[PDB]
RNA sequence: CGUAAACGAUGAGUGCUAAGUGUUAGGGGGCCCCUUAGUGCUGCAGCUAACGCAUUAAGCACUCCGCCUGGGGAGU
RNA sequence: GUACCUAAUCAGAAAGCCACGGCUAACUACGUGCCAGCAGCCGCGGUAAUACGUAGGUGGCAAGCGUUAUCCGGAAUUAUUGGGCGUAAAGCGCGCGUAGGCGGUUUUUUAAGUCUGAUGUGAAAGCCCACGGCUCAACCGUGGAGGGUCAUUGGAAACUGGA
RNA sequence: UGCAUUAGCUAGUUGGUAAGGUAACGGCUUACCAAGGCAACGAUGCAUAGCCGACCUGAGAGGGUGAUCGGCCACACUGGA
């Protein structure tokens, strides 16, 4: 099944002729830890609803990560907006170095060693987002040497 | 024996070296110049000549190098 | 006017690329030449013709796309400027995309990739990043 | 030894049995003090992490700076990093002593080493964090083989684990070799302390 | 900017300053002259012990005017609830700024030189120069 | 004298990257088709924080120059 | 008569410091009532304060624990690695033009840059790895490694430079 | 190492000849002759600073420091011998 993380809850308003209408936003990311991972955002009144609003929305767009032994192919920085996330390929024994929401999208895609470093906005969603565009990216080398008609020990 | 230290340079007054100094951050090569004064014995090279010149015991307050060679007439 | 004929033709490739065109012609050189046979040698390109004219000569280049059309090639990035030269040993040569790019070097040996110029213990110019 | 408190306090707030049987999270598996039995919120990130580090930190009695000089000595080793640290912490005098079965509890182990009543490959060794290697032989001092502390832990025949060999008779142990991480407690994820003391 | 731009001009960083510039200048009495040294308090005398409102807060916060060593005036905070202070008062100050007290920098330190500890306080007794009771 | 919201608030040079449609000055071929160089509008890819820009780029690149590094104090 | 060793006696002489609203691990009561005070930032206190003071409890450390000062980091916040300039700070009002920077295609040549070996040198101590002695550890010792834009010398010739 | 909100500096100065002088070459000194020499690749002036191995920090590129140990220099109340 997918483990669910909460990332962030913010409550948000829009103002009307009487006070202050409030709602409240949940940004979570869901993932297997199998290379599955997938962010989705709902917002509600109740703090769970906007939860569970964002959980149904982030599984319809689970990501596959490529990997290789638990860690990723190659180097890649992410890019969405003003986020940026750049991230690399650690040993086996180092842990997950992550700063934030980053953390939660790598975990969830069953990462456990990364070096990984936020050059951009920390505004979480962006930050995720960021995240999401890095591992879209990835390719791994069974995958780059069907398109250059080679095998893949011509790759080196 | 042993070897003095040899330069090739082009007259200024009748001996500019001009040399690249790598630049230590950015990497790029920059030309810097030094003027090297000379002895040539009985005043045989003229300006803008390309001459080669060999270093030598002190011979005046700043002179440290003698001329052997004329290659590029002015 | 003109001032890098080599980044020239890496945005070139990476303007067709980007509109998946199936093929661009570039006036030719040498370097340009090597270059791309190069490309076709490592898969990333399918052809290359050479059309001679009276100027200099033209490179006529055939993009490859997988199934799905996706791009070969990723992207092409210029190391070797104009206005700063880059030049590597053997002993530190870049591996691109952690082996799954190359790189295009100029050594005394000719211009060859990165895994050959560490295979024939030669260092020199690094042109560009093709990955 | 260092911390000389409660070490039932210490079990309850940390959530892991420091004796080992579980006789400390028997009626109360909640933490000391006042607002123990009101349940508190969800633990931060960097309230797991370093749970996770007092666990280890609290179960071989330590203090947190040579626990850290543990940790760096141990980051030095090939081989993953959390586990070299965990091997690391059982090879420790005060630790084999008491795996061994020598002394009732891992406190008592430590005032038998601090004491003078062990020897190390035949000589004595008075110091609790002394490192054994494999190879090496820990033994009792010939005027402390006949103690009631010493002689009742060793009809209690625990399992001793199988990188230790002992010989009850002999009140003599031999350390075969490093232990992997199966043997060593399972209650402790050295991943999150790796984490720890990366930020 | 450009290669050739930088290296013509290279980059260059701000200049850090810092926010107890009084405590890290001394005084050479013989030369006349000002040094700079980095010291963590400095002593200094009372001239003029009182009161100063605060800038949202409203309060009456007890300071003290200083002449320092390095023959600088100063204005400092006196924490705590009572103290013992008046004109002539031999103080030890030290760095840190009162927020809501603009023109107050430095503080000073309870319990050293004439400056009392503050009285009856059990908590936290070493940032206010109180010793152990019983 | 030497300053203006001296503005496209967009430095110069060079090349490459869908289309559609007005207009100014030409050219080639059969009023239309093609083609140069300007000047406008709309609009992909791409870029952007957004607004928007988009072969007259704010896209993709290389070269050189000028400039920026929180607000006030103070263009003092 | 030091280290060390041996024997006897006694748990008896040997725990403090800061914190607990969020960042940030750890909360309750009483007192106070925009006062007294707190404060690195957000800010807290104007009669039901987890932020003031005390108490109990808890957390973090521990022969130390806190505060101040100073330097690097976080700071991609001077950005070579690694940033920008329509409206956020930022294109000189615009030419002409000097130095400088940069510069289209090919062949031959050179060998300054570039690449690749050799030799010498880059003391010792230090850092890092290995091993040995200190009961362990600090520390000490031994053997290696590293560190030059270094010099001299033999090769290569694609690129930049020279002819 | 800063400062161009420091742009001109030098007249034994720069070169030559001769003599003197020194362990030694040399404007090192003197005499005579010539008008050179330095500088926007920053001369000169002002300010600051003993320098290095090392040390602290940093992923690195860098940034910061020179107490202790070692190498080199300079000084010994101030100035001249
Ligand atoms: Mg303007
Ligand atoms: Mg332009
Ligand atoms: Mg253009
Ligand atoms: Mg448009
Ligand atoms: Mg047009
Ligand atoms: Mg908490
Ligand atoms: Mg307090
Ligand atoms: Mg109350
Ligand atoms: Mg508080
Ligand atoms: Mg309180
Ligand atoms: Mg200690
Ligand atoms: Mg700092
Ligand atoms: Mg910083
Ligand atoms: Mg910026
Ligand atoms: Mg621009
Ligand atoms: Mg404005
Ligand atoms: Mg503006
Ligand atoms: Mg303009
Ligand atoms: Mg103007
Ligand atoms: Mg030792
Ligand atoms: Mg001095
Ligand atoms: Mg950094």
């Amino acid at each position: 099944e997918f483990e669910e993380r909460v990332v962030t809850i913010n409550r948000v308003a829009k103002v009307v002729k009487g006070g202050r209408r409030f709602r409240f936003t949940a940004l979570v990311v869901v993932g297997d830890k199998n290379g599955r991972v997938g962010f989705g955002t709902g917002k509600a009144q109740e703090v769970p609803e906007a939860i569970k609003k964002a959980v149904e929305a982030a599984k319809k767009d689970l990501v596959v990560v490529p990997r290789v032994e638990g860690t990723t192919p190659h180097t890649i920085t992410g890019r969405y907006g003003s986020g940026s996330v750049f991230m690399k390929p650690a040993a086996p024994g180092t842990g997950v170095i992550a700063g934030g929401p980053v953390r939660a999208v790598l975990e969830l895609a069953g990462i456990t060693d990364i070096l990984s470093k936020s050059l951009g906005s920390n505004t979480p969603i962006n930050m995720v987002r960021a995240t999401i565009d890095g591992l879209q990216n990835l390719k791994n080398a069974e995958d780059v040497a069907k398109l250059r008609g080679k095998t893949v020990e011509e790759l080196y | 024996r042993n070897d003095r230290k040899v330069y090739v340079g082009k007259v200024v007054s009748d001996v500019l070296v001009e040399t690249y100094k790598t630049h230590k951050l950015y990497g790029k090569r920059v030309k810097y110049s030094k003027k090297y004064k000379t002895h040539d014995e009985n005043n045989s090279a003229k300006l803008g000549d390309i001459v080669k010149i060999q270093e030598t015991r002190p011979l005046s307050a700043t002179k440290r190098f003698r001329l052997v060679e004329i290659v590029e007439e002015s | 006017t003109m001032t890098d004929p080599i980044a020239d033709m890496l945005t070139r490739v990476r303007n067709a690329n980007m509109v998946r065109h199936e093929k661009l012609e570039l006036p030719a050189s040498n370097i340009k030449k090597e270059i791309a046979e190069i490309l076709k040698s490592e898969g990333f390109i399918k052809n290359v013709e050479y059309v001679e004219d009276d100027k200099q000569g033209v490179l006529r280049l055939f993009l490859k796309y997988g199934q799905n059309d996706e791009r070969v090639i990723t992207g092409l990035k210029r190391i070797s400027k104009p206005g700063l030269r880059v030049y590597a040993k053997a002993s530190e040569m870049p591996k691109v995309l952690n082996g799954l790019g190359i790189a295009l070097v100029s050594t005394s040996e000719g211009v060859i990739t990165d895994k050959e110029a560490r295979k024939r213990n030669v260092g020199g110019e690094i042109i560009a990043y093709v990955w | 030894a260092r911390f000389r408190g409660s070490n039932w306090k210490k079990s309850r707030r940390l959530g892991i049995s420091l004796s080992g049987t579980g006789k400390e999270l028997e009626k109360r598996p909640y933490a000391p003090g006042q607002h123990g039995p009101n349940q508190r919120k969800k633990l931060s990130e960097y309230g797991l992490q370093l749970r996770e580090k007092q666990k280890l930190r609290y179960l071989y009695g330590m203090t947190e700076r040579q626990f850290r000089n543990t940790f760096d000595i141990a980051g030095k080793k090939f081989g993953v990093h959390g586990e070299n640290f965990m091997i690391l912490l059982a090879s420790r005098l005060d630790a084999v002593v008491y795996s061994l079965g020598l002394a009732r509890t891992r406190r008592q182990a430590r005032q038998l080493v601090n004491h003078g009543h062990i020897l190390v490959d035949g000589k004595r060794v008075d110091i609790p964090s002394y490192s054994v290697k494999p190879g090496q032989t820990i033994s009792v001092r010939e005027k402390s083989q006949k103690l009631n502390i010493i002689v009742e832990s060793v009809e209690i025949n625990n399992f001793v684990p199988e990188y230790l060999n002992f010989d009850a008779d002999s009140l003599t142990g031999t350390f075969v070799r490093l232990p992997e991480r199966s043997e060593l407690p399972a209650e402790i994820n050295e991943q999150l302390i790796v984490e720890y003391y990366s930020r | 900017p450009t290669i050739n731009q930088l290296v013509r001009k290279p980059r260059q960083s701000k200049i850090k300053k810092s926010d107890s510039p009084a405590l890290n200048k001394g005084f050479n009495s013989k030369k006349k002259k000002f040094t700079d040294l980095n010291s963590p308090q400095k002593r200094g005398v009372c001239t003029r012990v009182g009161t100063m409102t605060p800038k949202p807060n409203s309060a009456l916060r007890k300071y003290a005017r200083v002449r320092l060593s390095n023959n600088i005036e100063i204005n400092a905070y006196i924490p705590g609830i009572g103290h013992n202070l008046q004109e002539h008062s031999v103080v030890l100050v030290r760095g840190g700024r009162v927020k809501d007290l603009p023109g107050v920098r430095y503080h000073i330190v309870r319990g050293a030189l004439d400056t009392s500890g503050v009285d009856g306080r059990r908590q936290g007794r070493s940032l206010y120069g109180t010793k152990k009771p019983k």
